[PDB]
């Protein structure tokens, strides 16, 4: 008779372990020690910007904010499209030739 | 007795300089060498209280500040100063480490040590000794705070197959003491970018890259199942991979006299940001990284482009860092610029791999500020030019494969782009 | 860039046979 | 003459290829849990569904590639064949692994293949040596990304020359992933055989 392929198995999304912990480079007992003048050798990011790059810094910040909004919108539309589609995706489901 | 001995013997280093190298300078050097040898002998096989430690540290600091405070001579190259400093730096650093791990040290002494070391950052031997002591401290930290041996590692095997300084009363290597000691010794030189000599800057940044590589190896080696039967949960303590970035970002804006340092900083930051990130970086850090990358890619020196492209695989795109769209256009322009040049040492393979990696972004990322049709036209023009001009077989093969992938994408999305026929013609002639 | 039967007859015969047999 | 005729009839008449497909879930870094998976993500199932139709092993008259009729090695498997090329996938999420002997059989079946499609949603990069095997000269690795995009990384032995239409570090969308992956695997198998 005709060749009818077997149905695909149903998948389950919740597979595998999930972890949500807090990472600290040093134990909390270290934080109790007061800082000395040697601990300030590495400058903070606040002081790393000079007067010649302030306008550039502001322009990059605004551009990055715009890009974040754009990427959030694209993520929303992509997840909506994904939830619209069904499991047996016709555009990429391989089937025997007639 | 030993206190008054060291106080009285400190005068031998403060001896007047001699104008006769063969005999007077040789005798003074030998005497100072003997004194520093007995100092090193007594610093390890003897016990002492905090007053003796403070006196010894003060004597060493005064000797170092006095004997090395003659930079006004340029045509005179007497071996006296360097010959003493080569051992004096090591002795001072070892004594400081031992004193810190043995007894409490006041913060004023720490500040004096930091100042006297920062004011004398123009000597290369000091840099070498700092590098060696930092290597030893990092090995100790890896052995202690993370429970990982540097000599043998699970990855290495697979390849083969309260503290007194913290306010307590415990003496020895402990997670509290080792961490603060390593953090404090890291910034002894002060802000590195204040260093004047470009060679010293390059040496320091090369060692910094080596240090980051060791830290990354330690981080990767962590959380590995030796029995290959159960995956352990990731530990709550991880090495701080992205800690030196504050130095790198400032080193990236230095003038052209520090070109080698800028290249090393670019390599380090690019290798740092191209791996998996355990914790999402903050917004300000991302802004700084994007700004420095944008400045680097749109530079004029070809060495800058070669360094920033040769070490930046599309894994950076794969990481999905927020707001990285502008980097798409910047990387396209950088790849075009590097492939226009015909120097055979340029990273052609990496350039074409990066160029072909972005081949699907414009279609899925419609209406990106960095037009979509204009960007696609520019990218396809560059691809067509590369497919018929690359002198390296590997680059040409990658270009042809990327062109085929682009053709497949255009057909799948049904763009009806007129450039498809030209790509088909290019394939046919090949 | 910088840079035992003959296979072609056997391949030609196989291609001709395959086209004659399985085409359509 | 009878023996020689039987031997001649035993030989295949098309191009046969054998491919192993794995699956990695978040937080899995050991052989036991990686080989004990019985189901995958929706994207993984869709991707495997795009590599060919399903064939019942009980009454399949085509290529086998070491599989068995009794159902011990699984009941269904993807199948893609053409006028001259036939490919069968040893998907690791279809073979039951409810016992230690089943694990040994699955390992000895998957370890004899020369091409691995190591899907990986893990938060850490895939490492060579997690799944021991003498073969495995080509190991295509897929890392899912945002906006339905995908990342493809290829690790090959030094002896194997450039083979595939997918360069290392290529980024492809979801629509092109099955066709490109299948073609790359076929070309890799051809290169390994020609080696």
């Amino acid at each position: 008779k005709l060749f009818v392929p077997e149905p695909r198995p149903v998948p389950k999304n919740d597979v595998g372990f999930k972890y949500s912990v807090k990472h600290r480079p040093f134990p909390e007992e270290v934080d109790k020690i007061p800082f000395v003048k040697a601990d300030l050798s590495i400058p903070d990011l606040h002081e790393i910007v000079t007067e010649e790059l302030e306008e550039r810094h502001e322009k990059l910040r605004s551009g990055m904010a715009q890009q974040i909004a754009y990427e959030i919108h694209l993520e929303q539309q992509s997840e909506e499209e994904l939830q619209k589609r069904s499991f047996p995706d016709p555009v990429t489901d391989c089937k025997p030739p007639p | 007795l030993l206190q008054v001995f060291l106080t009285n013997s400190a005068n031998i280093f403060l001896l007047e300089p001699c104008a006769e190298v063969p005999v007077l300078l040789k005798e003074q050097v030998d005497a100072c060498k003997a004194v520093l040898i007995i100092f090193r002998r007594m610093i390890m096989e003897l016990t002492m209280n905090k007053k003796t430690w403070e006196q010894m540290l003060q004597i060493l600091l005064r000797i170092t500040e006095a004997v090395m405070q003659k930079p006004k001579d340029k045509q005179i190259k007497d071996l006296f100063a360097q010959s003493l400093a080569g051992l004096l730096f090591r002795t001072l650093m070892v004594a400081w480490i031992r004193a810190n791990l043995c007894v409490y040290i006041s913060r004023e002494l720490w500040d004096d040590f930091l100042g006297v070391l920062s004011s004398l950052t123009e000597w290369e031997e000091l840099i070498n000794e700092w590098a060696n002591i930092m290597d030893s401290l990092t090995a100790v930290l890896a052995r202690t705070v993370y429970g990982v041996e540097m000599t043998n590692l699970p990855l290495d095997k697979l390849s083969e197959q309260c503290s007194i300084i913290a306010g307590g009363s415990l003496t020895g290597w402990h997670p509290d003491s080792a961490a603060v000691l390593w953090r404090r010794v890291l910034g002894i030189l002060g802000d590195v970018n204040n260093i004047q000599s470009p060679k010293i800057h390059a040496r320091v940044f090369c060692y910094l890259y080596e240090l980051w590589y060791k830290l990354a190896k330690i981080r990767d080696n962590l959380a590995i199942s030796l029995d290959n039967q159960s995956s352990p949960s990731p530990p709550v303590l991880i090495p701080p991979l992205r800690m030196f970035a504050s130095w790198l970002f400032k080193a990236a804006t230095l003038p052209n006299e520090y070109k080698e340092g800028k290249l090393q900083a670019y390599r380090l930051i690019c290798a740092m940001m191209t791996r998996r990130q355990d914790v999402l970086p903050n917004s300000d850090f991302l802004v700084h990284f994007y700004l420095v990358m944008h400045l680097g890619l749109t530079s004029e020196d070809q060495d800058i482009l070669n360094t920033i492209i040769r070490h930046c695989p599309p894994r950076f795109f794969s990481l999905g860092f927020p707001g990285f769209s502008m980097l798409v256009g910047d990387f396209i322009t950088a790849a075009a610029r590097v492939l226009s040049t015909d120097i055979l040492t340029a990273p052609r393979s990496e350039a074409v791999t990066v160029l072909g990696s972005l081949v699907c972004f414009p279609n899925t990322y419609q209406e990106i500020p960095l037009g979509t049709e204009d960007v696609k036209h520019y990218l396809i023009n560059i691809l067509l030019k590369n497919a018929t001009e690359e002198p390296n077989e590997y680059a040409r093969c990658i270009a042809v494969c990327s062109l085929g992938v682009w053709i497949c994408e255009e057909l799948a999305q049904c763009t009806s782009h007129p450039q498809v026929k030209e790509a088909i013609n290019v394939i046919g002639v090949t | 860039v910088k840079s035992s039967l003959e296979l072609i007859p056997l391949t030609a015969r196989m291609v001709m046979a395959h086209l004659v047999n399985h085409l359509g | 003459l009878l023996r020689e005729l039987k031997n001649l009839d035993s030989r295949q008449c098309r191009e046969t290829h054998k491919i192993a497909v794995f699956y990695i879930a978040e937080g899995q870094e050991d052989k036991c849990s990686i080989l004990s998976n019985e189901r995958g993500s929706q994207a993984y199932e869709d991707f495997v569904a795009g590599l060919g139709w399903e064939v019942d092993l009980s009454t399949h008259c085509g290529f086998m590639g070491g599989l068995q009729r009794n159902g011990s090695t699984g009941q269904t498997a993807p199948y893609y064949a053409t006028s001259t090329v036939e490919v069968i996938f040893h998907v690791s999420t279809r073979m039951p692994s409810d016992s230690d002997d089943s694990l040994t059989k699955k390992l000895r079946h998957l370890g004899n293949d020369e091409v691995h499609i190591v899907w990986s949603e893990h938060s850490r990069d895939y490492r060579r040596g997690i799944i021991p095997t003498a073969f495995g000269d080509v190991s295509i690795i897929i890392y899912p990304m945002k906006n339905h995009m995908f990342f493809i990384a290829i690790t090959k032995k030094p002896e194997v020359p450039f083979f595939g239409p997918l360069f290392d570090g290529a980024i492809v969308s979801g629509k092109l992933l099955p066709s490109l992956v299948c073609a790359t695997c076929i070309n890799a198998s051809r290169a390994v055989k020609c080696l």
